[PDB]
């Protein structure tokens, strides 16, 4: 039981840091093409 | 124990990242835009 908890919750954090490693390449794009330049790609860095 | 309302929660999870899914594709307009009564499109044509 105990080990079928904690594969559970190792699966979990797996899945919720693939979704902050998504998260995570989006702000580094965004810091690349919205802060270290200029983004001509609309709502890419905000609406305008 | 807690396995399935773990397991409840992740499907309330799916469901509502789902609703956010769509939301977040088709909602990016503030207001509802009206096509023009007269299909004037200087010969493009739309029907379709
Ligand atoms: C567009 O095509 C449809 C069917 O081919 C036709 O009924 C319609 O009149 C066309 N649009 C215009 C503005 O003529």
């Amino acid at each position: 039981g105990r080990l079928q908890s904690l594969q559970t919750y190792v699966t979990q954090q797996l899945i919720r840091a693939a979704e902050i490693r998504a998260s995570a390449n989006l702000a580094a794009t965004k810091m690349s093409e919205c802060v270290l330049g200029q983004s001509k790609r609309v709502d890419f860095c905000g609406k305008g | 124990g807690s396995f399935c309302t773990q397991l409840n929660r992740a499907l309330t999870g799916i469901a509502v990242e789902q609703d956010k899914n769509t939301q977040e594709v088709f909602a990016q307009v503030k207001q509802i835009y009206k096509t023009p009564p007269i299909k004037d499109f200087g010969g493009f044509n739309f029907s379709q």
